[PDB]
RNA sequence: GGAUAGUGGCCUACCAUGGUUUCAACGGGUAACGGGGAAUAAGGGUUCGAUUCCGGAGAGGGAGCCUGAGAAACGGCUACCACAUCCAAGGAAGGCAGCAGGCGCGCAAAUUACCCAAUCCUAAUUCAGGGAGGUAGUGACAAUAAAUAACGAUACAGGGUCUUGUAAUUGGAAUGAGUACAAUGUAAAUACCUUAACGAGGAACAAUUGGAGGGCAAGUCUGGUGCCAGCAGCCGCGGUAAUUCCAGCUCCAAUAGCGUAUAUUAAAGUUGUUGCAGUUAAAAAGCUCGUAGUUGAACUUUGGGCCCGGUUGGCCG
């Protein structure tokens, strides 16, 4: 070859061989520079008083504050009135020393509006269901007893993983220890440390003697914005104070209830969700600081849509017919190199599996249906409202009164309460040595939704083919993937996984934790089925293998199914020889009495709807 | 796993440690060399 | 420090998988966005949408152990705690 | 590709004429899953 | 001439047409307060200096002024602008870049503590006052010193009658981390220094952070998971653009410290004055003239003689 022509910048030439195949700049005067930094800090401060807009705790606000002491030694009513005693007002807890647990305490030193609640300690289920709603969460911590092994630290782990706002962490009876100050430094530097451990933003746990550092907790309540949870801000959420019950049918009638309303917003035509409930419809709003009603445009109350009808070895019992549990099977050789359909026709399939919605993509409609609810939105968060909603008759035993447990409204998407076959992510709770099957009833609570479900397990590795392998069991390690069908959430909203057992304290037993991970129809779940047998006799190429089959016309229906061992040996049937399985087959090498005849065959599997749980 | 809330008022036994461990070097590395091949190597598995 | 967005399949190949994948964040106060990098998988579980992580450049980078192109911002923390003491469990991460 | 660099520029330092170890197999492995 | 404490285009009236600049004027940028100084070390240098001392300026932005020796003062006033507080709706009060503190911002920074005992300052003055300052709390910014064991006996392996290692072998000594009478300490306390009493037999009173093709110090290690149209077929072996997929063992370095990220310095002679390079690797204007700039041949009391008083070694002591 020749020695080519080189520049640093091309040629004019080779341009030529190539090609042929306004904005002026800008140099910052400093008064610009000056100015657009003004500019952008203006418009930043402007932000951050416009989204503390709601929190000028004079009229229109409410921060909602959950007292949650961790040791059955230890009353958040004294740890209420310690936090009071800072803001020079004692008639205050006068007026509520008789019987309350709702308190709309209005703070005239940092002009401030709290909502204080106090949950009931018999029920781990209304401890979780009181801090879900809240904005704060007060962590009470003793100075004289440990926490609970088992009941102490899984309130917290509970929390940890649910959703949790921001957090302060108090000590009421270090005065228990002994009272030099050296003492009382080393017990708060081991609960610095253990708070630390589930809680790592916070450094400093707070003592209540020092009525300075009181009221640093007291301060910080009232001042500091907090931290949003996107699964609870996404849907809007009302706290109930007032709730009246009208007749206007001899079956159902209307609830009044008188909150304030907080999160995205609401709309007339929406669904609404109460905690330990149901689901129900709208029936009017009404706004006081106009008037809503839901028009004809109103999701109906059916689980299931109406306009989607238009669109592992196992051993042989001899009594047992290997014909007739074997038809809905297929010969495939490969978990990543077969193909399968999800409209096959099967009398295992359900029959409501035609009545389910068909999502496309659920990143796309999840983004979709968020921005429909901003603007879509009359009710704004940040104001109160007369909720009128629908409501049959016979629940009314069963609600209270709204000062003493709390009464929690939640707003719904479009399309919540109607069905899709989802998947789950699911890992093992700590210290939780118990193997579970993929049968058992399971009752999940995700986003608020409480559902009894029995998922199917499987694991969460990619394939091409979107078919995995099924384990009978729960894997003790790694994250696990659970399938079902459950009504849709579009928030991505984590879910916690228990069943109820009156043996603890608690009527939970906690099994494990996720995330909402899809609605996915694509995704088919595949068994491998192995029915084992004995080799009985041997020879030079033709083996007699014994309780493999025990009719004939098994052994004949069967011939086409490639043959294999377990020790990795492949080969084939060459006859049938007797009539209770002896049969004569033919292998590449000369195997032994210890191994184990087997056959490799493929499944389908259909999941179980879910049902709602209450008690 | 978790650290005890009052914690702060196979096995082997354990290694000695600051002047006490380079006294364990300073016989293993050159006193009365265990292992000799001619170029002393340090850490052998099965010979 | 910026809020995560989403997270990517930036896989080695496909099924036949070497996991490391990382995800899309904005940070916070230039309002740029710029792609990440997380450690070996099993902290992925960790970071979900809106997390608030704190990210630090990445830099140096061998023949082997890690050659992505692309991306300089590994993650040093997630919603204010750490990513290496939370994958050797030490700590655990509140659900935002 | 790891394995087949780290082979491939280790015999070439057999005709520069320097120490190498041996090998076994760790050759391509991550030695620290990382943080 | 006016004005000032006072010189002076400082201002005014008139009259001149000057003054700076390629030796970079003027304009622009500075994520620029200047300096003593800081890091980096073979030299010269490169980078930094908001910050314990000196000097300048500002008290949300501008301007104006009272009092006084001194102020264009803001813990003084007045007006305007921008924020913002109270209510009886007529009006009043503002300025934490002082000390604590809080919001916002961000990767990024502590107690709404004790006292004038010290250092000094102010006053009518030994006496009052001082968030000036000091004491203490938070504090792995940075720096200094060095706990986590030492000795003996028995049995084996050695070098070979005297010297080492090994052991679920054994024995008593010594001590502070701690708790704590008391005393010292301090304005009063905490803490340090001293000390009656208690306080070590290993899962006690248990050290971590990184690293193993080279750099480079450290493996002819192990187990498990997934794939192979690869050999063999009781087992296995090998590959595995699984850029090892997940764990463990062993070894090495530093050590109450250790790693990562960004910036900068050395390595670096990749800024080259010391000290780079331009035929072919980045780079000698197409060629010559020519102002500033830089550089510019040799040459004019050289040599000899006289004495004087010194600082160094010695033959000498």
């Amino acid at each position: 070859g020749h020695k080519s022509y080189k520049s640093k910048h091309a040629s004019k030439g080779a341009l030529k061989r190539l090609y042929k195949g306004g904005k002026p700049d800008k140099q910052v005067s400093k008064l610009q520079r000056k100015n657009k930094a003004k500019q952008l800090r203006a418009q930043r401060i402007l932000d951050s008083i416009e989204n503390r807009k709601l929190f000028e705790g004079k009229n229109g606000a409410a921060k909602i504050i959950t007292i949650v002491p961790l040791v059955n030694d230890l009353d958040p009513l004294d740890i209420l009135y310690k936090l009071l005693k800072c803001a020079d007002d004692e008639g205050i807890m006068v007026q509520e020393v008789d019987s309350k647990r709702i308190f709309n305490v209005h703070i005239k030193k940092f002009k401030s509006n709290l909502k204080i609640i106090i949950p009931d300690m018999t029920n781990f289920l209304n401890i979780l269901d009181c801090a879900k709603v809240a904005d704060f969460v007060v962590f009470g911590l003793s100075g004289v007893q440990e926490v609970d092994e088992e009941f102490g630290e899984q309130i917290i782990r509970a929390l940890e993983l649910q959703g949790i706002a921001s957090y302060i962490g108090v000590i009421s009876n270090l005065s228990a220890v002994h009272e030099k100050e050296k003492f009382q430094l080393d017990v708060k530097q081991s609960l610095e440390s253990y708070f630390k451990h589930f809680f790592p933003s916070e450094e400093r746990v707070y003592n209540l003697e020092k009525n300075s550092d009181a009221l640093n907790v007291l301060r910080t309540l009232c001042q500091r914005l907090p931290r949003s949870i996107n699964w609870r801000d996404n849907r809007g959420y009302v706290v109930a104070d007032f709730v009246d019950f009208v007749e206007t049918s001899p079956d159902s009638g209307d609830l009044v209830i008188e909150g304030t309303v907080r999160g995205i917003g609401f709309n007339a035509n929406r669904l609404v969700h109460i905690p330990d409930f149901g689901d129900f419809q709208l029936n009017k709003i009404e706004k006081i600081s106009t008037v809503f009603e839901s028009n004809m445009n109103r999701d109906t109350l059916d689980e299931y849509a109406p306009e989607g009808t238009e669109d592992d070895e196992i051993e042989l019992e001899p009594s047992e017919s290997a014909i007739e549990r074997l038809k809905r099977y297929r010969g495939l050789k490969n978990l990543y190199n077969c193909d399968w359909q999800v409209d096959e026709k099967d009398p295992s399939s359900p029959a409501e599996w035609k009545r389910l919605l068909r999502i496309g993509n659920y990143k796309n409609t999840k983004n979709r249906i968020i921005k429909e609810t901003k603007n879509e939105a009359q009710a704004i968060a940040g104001d109160r409202i007369r909720m009128f909603i629908r409501f049959p008759k016979f629940l009314l035993e069963k609600i209270q009164d709204p000062k003493q447990l709390l009464f929690a409204v939640y707003g719904l998407l479009l399309h919540e309460h109607k069905n899709a076959v989802v998947n789950f992510s699911l890992q093992r709770w700590e210290q939780y040595d118990k193997p579970v099957p993929s049968q058992e009833p399971i009752v999940v609570q995700y986003g608020v939704r409480r559902y009894t479900i029995q998922p199917l397990f499987s694991q969460g590795s990619n394939s091409p083919n979107n078919v995995h392998k099924y384990e009978r069991f729960l894997h003790p390690d790694t994250v696990s993937v659970a399938t079902c069908i459950a009504p849709v959430d579009f928030t991505q909203s984590p879910a916690i996984f228990f069943k109820p057992s009156p043996t603890d304290a608690k009527n939970i037993e906690l099994i494990g934790h996720g995330t909402f991970l899809n609605a996915d129809h694509s995704r088919i779940l595949a068994k491998r089925a192995i029915l084992t047998g004995h080799p009985f006799r041997f020879h030079k190429t033709v083996v007699t293998v014994r309780y493999m089959f025990f009719r004939p016309e098994d052994v004949e229906w069967f011939k086409s199914i490639p043959l294999f061992t377990k020790s990795g040996r492949s080969g084939f049937i060459k006859e049938s020889l007797g009539t209770h399985g002896y049969f004569k087959a033919t292998f590449d090498g000369k195997l032994s009495a210890q191994d184990v005849v087997a056959m490799s065959l493929y499944k389908r599997m259909w999941p179980m709807p879910s049902l709602p749980w209450n008690g | 796993k978790v650290h005890g809330s009052l914690a702060r008022a196979t096995e082997k036994p354990k290694k000695p440690k600051g002047r006490a461990y380079k006294r364990l070097l300073y016989t293993r590395r050159f006193v009365n060399v265990t292992l000799v091949n001619g170029k002393r190597r340090m850490n052998p598995g099965p010979s | 420090k910026g809020i995560v967005l989403e997270k990517l399949g930036i896989e080695s190949k496909q099924p036949n998988s070497a996991i490391r994948k990382c995800v899309r964040v904005q940070l916070i106060k230039n309002g740029k966005k710029v792609t990440a990098f997380v450690p070996n998988d099993g902290c992925l579980n960790f970071v979900d949408e809106n997390d608030e992580v704190l990210l630090a450049g990445f830099g140096r980078k061998g023949k082997a152990k890690g050659d992505i192109p692309g991306v300089r911002f590994k993650v040093v923390k997630v919603s204010g705690v750490s990513l290496l003491a939370l994958w050797k469990e030490k700590k655990e991460k509140p659900r935002s | 590709s790891a394995k087949s660099f780290i082979l491939r520029k280790k015999e070439l330092m057999k005709r520069r004429g320097r120490k190498v170890a041996k090998d076994s197999k760790f050759t391509g492995r991550k030695r620290r899953h990382r943080f």
